[PDB]
């Protein structure tokens, strides 16, 4: 329990988080309406982009509120439930939000690199199984932030954070490392046989649109990247300080500035996943 | 030279049918219909949607117990409809996937359909096994077989892409009759109430009215500007109307030997696929490319009504003996009851 | 190039018995329709909606 | 030609089970649902069991519920009975019955010729025959009434009455299968009409080849009750 | 709710077609639909036997994917009435012969078997039915026309060409001359594979091709396309 009084962070998180919730759920609105009024009928990938619009959503629902904690500030004046609910919506939508970007980029490998794999001939009821399933583990993974407590006041400076105080939290911060690495692993694979063998295909690749088609496989982790490793960063740099930079302020004002760059990805994401493909409405 | 005096004289001799066709005629159907109120506005909801094909619907028809239906589509899927229940009564698989017509049998015992095979295949309804199983298959068509209607359980008339109509035995499975005289390939069949003619159009933009028990043309019907892809009777026997690809309906009658009115809009440039009438015939529905059935008042060329609601184009149209009901068939693999 | 003569008397006889064809007016045939179509116009569903109760498609 | 063929029956001791086959031949066993009905030597037909297309659906009389297992295996187009715990009142002549289901479909068309079994030693519609036994001339009309305690008379327009012609030492047929439906294979002489809760049969003309027992069944809602059936002599 | 016994057993017969429908459509669907095409007897049959009266059917496997080849021949009438039955096919199969520049038609007079085709394929390769639908055109009779075009020069074929009577020069011309039919090269691809008589990987050929129209499909479902 500390008193950190970073002035420059009430600065700059309540415009950052007021356009990056209203960008995102504009575009998440209209990306959720396109999918699921317009598209007659769904495929897999559909089913997996709908479920990545969903999870981003609901990170944008439930920002307002986390602005406004930024507003006075990083006082908490909603008491202890709804911000063990909010930190719980947050967590477990970012782990969504990897978990339908892992998924996206798998399913485009399988779509790619083994267009005649079975895999590719599923039904909607598998690949809604899949997703209904992919959202069971990360509430189980998620959920032990809303059975125990995380606020915290320090002379009426009601605090509420999870990613920014200190611990090894119960190997919290090992899932936090293997919430940023194995997707990412995952998705460069993916993404360098999709461009190695769209560029093999010589016949095919001199088109345009499969020219769009890779430089776009390429923006999404280059997006993904730009975005996660800022956070991870800064948590990592705690981390190997901890004793010398115990609640340092210009570290604790990087840590919460960097996770604000994963709700402009979530922003950022129907602009890469639903507004740029010319085929969805 | 005896061919030119000959083309001299068939030149000659349609000079004379257009000038007696032109004597004959003093008022239209719009001079003298003008002073009756109109139908209105015919607002016809989708009642039943008959899902379960999975290719694009070519072809229909109605039972004359206005309850049970047959659908053909590319899947090589004769499936038997259960309109009232929206009920799967039979699904017949195909030999041939590239079916084009199908016809259901007054008495319900059979089943017909043909297409891309050049063959109409007759299928037993009601076997003893209980399944549906091939009556028999009638060869002898060399172009693809558009439109199949039956007389009876044993007589069958049968359009064809080989610019050639046929009436066969279905006993013998041989060509009784055929029907010759059209130049461009015969795509749409309608038999008469009583079943002693039918009319039929072709792609040399013609109608040809035809009798079963003589095997030769009676009256020939020109007026369209393109192929010609429905045809049907007005109910009493005596009239026909016609639809094709220029976006025109004609209405055509047998005594007069003359086309009546024209159902065309400004706003309707694609063709015609399906025409169908009411039980009264006073409102005429046609099926267009434009992905919708517009209600014709067959009497005054008003558009009554549209039938919207289907995502890819009307194929195939159906109004029930009793004239309950309007099915319209459609590309987009659904069949779609209105009232 | 002979067999074209057959053709073409066949067609011109065609033309021969579609030319001898009694017609009646086309304001008779036009008044036999509308007749037609008002004799049989309450028993239309279609043209005269009936109320659900005797609907089948209700 | 179509044919349903019984196997498995015999003397048995009271509590025993035994299984009944039923071989299909002749018709498309998958598509057709099936049931078993057995008569005692009481000359009485008595629904047993039902199983239907695809196995999707079982129905068991309440005297044989959880005592008796019916099953099939369309590969070989065989019909099972698994019966256990038999007791004296299972003797009976089984009938293995083939019925299909859709719009103007004629179920229970054909029965199978029956294998015998021999046991050593308030919710369901009642159908009711007047007359069990009448003697009548031939060449002359006869009238067979049928009555039911439930209206057989459905919302969608059916009268589900079905009427059975059993002859003497033969397996019971189809005649009329909706209160005036006749079957494929029977003569029009045979006539069925009724409404709601009344049923007739009209034979005009009869024939030396109409003796036997007339059975009326509904199939109302299972389970399916026959008539205790009248018997034409003479 | 508020059915009979035979209402609710026609139900269940419904349903259980219902699921034979959806399995035959599932099993329709993982299958390769070719529409084969060309100007007359050229080399359609030869094609025909390397992979394996209406519509002729021939099915095939290779490497796991099954074949739904489908021949029009011998369908004389207007195309335009049925062509549209084969608007969801996956390719079009065009064979042309090479060995007929020089030969006649000999159902019209001064008409070119070699122009006929191209009319042919300039009227299916640009037709409204087959936008998006890809091309695999087979230049039969290579070493045919490889021995003959030494006797017989390709200029009484096309006037315009000036290049030297070699088979590959001549060869690059004629397909080039075919690809200039497609004037909607923004959104189909047209593959060109010149066979001989007793070719073996013809089949192969197909399958690139096939490959490559069911990759263009494939992203078409993620929406990245």
């Amino acid at each position: 329990c500390c008193r950190i009084e970073g002035d420059t962070i009430s600065q700059v998180m309540p415009p950052l988080l007021i356009v990056a919730f209203v960008l995102g759920a504009l575009g998440n609105g209209v990306a959720l309406c396109g999918f699921c009024f317009h598209m007659k009928t769904w495929k897999p990938s559909t089913v997996y982009l709908f479920n990545l619009a969903v999870a981003d959503f609901l990170l944008m629902i439930c920002l307002p509120f986390r602005t406004d904690y930024y507003l006075r500030r990083r006082h908490w004046a909603f008491g202890d439930i709804p911000c063990r609910v909010g930190l719980f919506t947050l967590a477990m939508n970012r782990a969504g939000s990897i978990v339908f970007l892992t998924v996206v980029a798998a399913d485009r490998y399988f779509k790619v690199v083994h267009p005649h794999h079975a895999v590719n001939t599923i039904s909607t009821r598998v690949a809604a199984g899949i997703v209904c399933t992919l959202w069971a583990l990360v509430i189980l993974g998620t959920v032990y932030l809303l059975l125990e407590n995380h606020l915290c006041v320090q002379e009426t400076a009601v605090s509420c954070e999870s990613f920014i105080m200190e611990s090894a939290n119960g190997w919290h911060d090992i899932m936090f490392q293997l919430e940023f690495f194995m997707p990412l692993g995952i998705i460069l694979f993916c993404s360098f046989k999709i461009v190695w063998s769209l560029r093999r295909r010589q016949q095919l690749a001199r088109q345009a649109r499969m020219k769009k088609a890779t430089r776009f496989i390429m923006v999404v982790a280059i997006v993904f990247i730009t975005c996660y490793l800022p956070s991870v960063s800064a948590r990592l740099y705690f981390l190997w300080t901890v004793p010398s930079s115990a609640c340092d302020p210009s570290v604790h004002g990087a840590l919460h500035i960097t996770l604000s760059f994963t709700y402009m990805n979530s922003m950022l994401d129907p602009l890469v996943y639903y507004f740029s493909s010319p085929s969805f409405p | 030279s005896e061919l030119d005096q000959l083309r001299q004289e068939a030149e000659q001799l349609k000079n004379q049918i257009r000038d007696a066709r032109k004597a004959c005629a003093d008022a239209t159907l719009s001079q003298i219909t003008n002073n009756i109120d109109p139908v209105g506005r015919i607002q016809m909801r989708t009642r039943r949607t008959l899902r379960g094909h999975l290719a694009k619907i070519y072809a229909m028809h109605w039972g004359t117990d206005s309850r049970l239906l047959v659908s053909a589509s590319q899947d090589g899927k004769l499936i038997i409809w259960d309109s009232y229940t929206t009920n799967k009564v039979h699904a017949i698989p195909l030999r041939s996937s590239w079916v084009m017509t199908c016809a259901y049998a007054p008495s319900g015992n059979y089943v017909a359909c043909g297409g891309l095979d050049n063959i109409c295949s007759i299928y037993n309804l009601k076997t003893r096994e209980g399944n549906v199983r091939v009556s028999r298959e009638l060869a002898g068509h060399t172009g693809y077989l558009s439109c199949c209607r039956f007389l009876d359980d044993n007589q069958i008339v049968t359009s064809s892409g080989d610019t050639t109509c046929a009436l066969w035995d279905i006993e013998t499975g041989q060509q009784t009759t055929t029907f010759t005289g059209h130049t461009g390939d015969v795509m749409s069949l309608s038999l008469a109430p009583d079943t002693r003619l039918f009319v039929s159009g072709a792609c040399d933009a013609s109608a040809k009215l035809w009798d079963v028990r003589e095997g030769m043309c009676r009256q020939t019907f020109t007026g369209h500007e393109s192929d010609i892809n429905a045809i049907c009777f007005f109910p009493n026997g005596n009239a026909f109307a016609t639809g094709s690809d220029d976006a025109t309906c004609r209405l055509f009658d047998l005594r007069a030997d003359q086309e009546l009115m024209t159902y065309s809009h400004d706003n309707i440039i694609c063709g015609i696929t399906s025409v169908s009438f009411s039980k009264s015939g006073r409102l005429l529905l046609a099926g267009y490319d434009d992905f919708n059935c517009n209600v014709w008042d067959a009497l005054k060329a008003d558009r009554a009504g549209v039938l919207a609601g289907h995502d890819n184009r009307v194929s195939c149209l159906g109004v029930t003996d009793d004239g309950m009901a309007v099915a319209t068939g459609s590309w987009d693999s659904f069949l779609k009851i209105w009232n | 190039n002979t067999a074209s003569i057959a053709q073409a008397r066949k067609l011109v006889e065609q033309l021969k018995m579609e030319a001898n064809i009694d017609r009646i007016k086309v304001s008779k045939a036009a008044a036999d329709l509308m007749a037609y179509c008002e004799a049989h116009a309450k028993e239309d569903p279609l043209l005269t909606p009936v109320p659900a109760s005797e609907n089948p498609f209700r | 030609d179509v044919q349903l063929v019984e196997s498995g029956g015999g003397l048995v001791q009271p509590g025993g089970s035994r299984k009944l086959s039923c071989s299909a031949s002749g018709f498309a066993f998958s598509s057709f649902g099936m049931h078993w009905v057995r008569q005692a030597p009481e000359k009485g037909l008595e629904w047993v069991a039902y199983i239907s297309s695809g196995s999707g659906t079982i129905y068991y009389a309440d005297t044989v519920k959880g005592r008796f297992t019916i099953s099939r295996d369309d590969p070989k187009n065989t019909l099972f009975l698994q019966m256990t715990s038999l007791r004296s009142e299972d003797t009976a002549m089984y009938y293995c019955v083939r019925s299909i289901y859709y719009y103007g479909s004629s179920p229970f068309d054909f029965w199978g010729q029956g294998t015998t079994l021999t046991v050593s030693s308030g919710s369901d519609i009642v159908m009711t025959q007047a007359t069990s036994s009448v003697p009548v001339t031939p060449g002359e009309s006869v009238s067979i009434s049928c009555r039911s305690s439930k209206s057989l008379l459905h919302s969608n327009g059916n009268t589900y009455l079905y009427w059975f012609l059993q002859r003497p030492g033969q397996s019971p047929q189809l005649l009329i299968y909706r209160m005036s439906n006749l079957a494929s294979g029977v003569p029009d002489r045979f006539s069925g009409s009724g409404s709601g809760t009344a049923f007739t049969l009209t034979i005009s003309r009869l024939e030396a080849e109409d003796v036997g027992v007339y059975y009326c069944m509904q199939h109302l809602e299972y389970p399916l009750t026959f008539g205790a059936g009248t018997k034409l002599e003479l | 709710c508020t059915l009979s016994a035979e209402d609710k057993a026609a139900v269940e017969r419904s349903k259980m077609i219902d699921r034979n429908l959806r399995e035959d459509g599932e099993k329709a669907a993982r299958e390769v639909k070719l529409l084969l095409l060309g100007a007359g007897e050229s080399g359609k049959n030869t094609i025909v036997k390397q992979m394996k009266t209406g519509i002729v059917e021939t099915h095939f496997t290779f490497k796991d994917l099954h074949f739904k080849m489908f021949d029009v021949g011998a369908q004389r009438s207007e195309r335009k009435k049925w062509i549209h039955c084969f608007e969801g096919v996956t390719a079009i199969i065009f064979c042309v012969a090479l060995s007929d520049y020089d030969l006649v038609l000999a159902e019209d007079e001064e008409m070119n078997r070699m122009h006929a085709s191209m009319k042919l394929f300039d009227s299916i390769c640009n037709n409204k039915w087959f936008t998006d639908t890809s091309i695999i055109l087979f230049l039969n009779k290579k070493d045919l026309f490889e021995e003959k075009i030494k006797k017989s020069p390709l200029t009484i074929c096309y006037p315009e060409y000036a290049g030297s009577n070699t088979y590959e020069e001549a060869a690059a011309y004629i397909q080039c001359q075919f690809e200039d039919l497609n004037k909607r090269k923004d959104t189909k691809e047209i593959y060109t594979h010149f066979t001989c008589s007793t070719d073996t990987k013809n089949v192969q050929f197909v399958f690139d091709a096939v490959t490559d129209v069911i990759i263009k499909n494939n992203l078409k479902d993620c929406g990245l396309f």
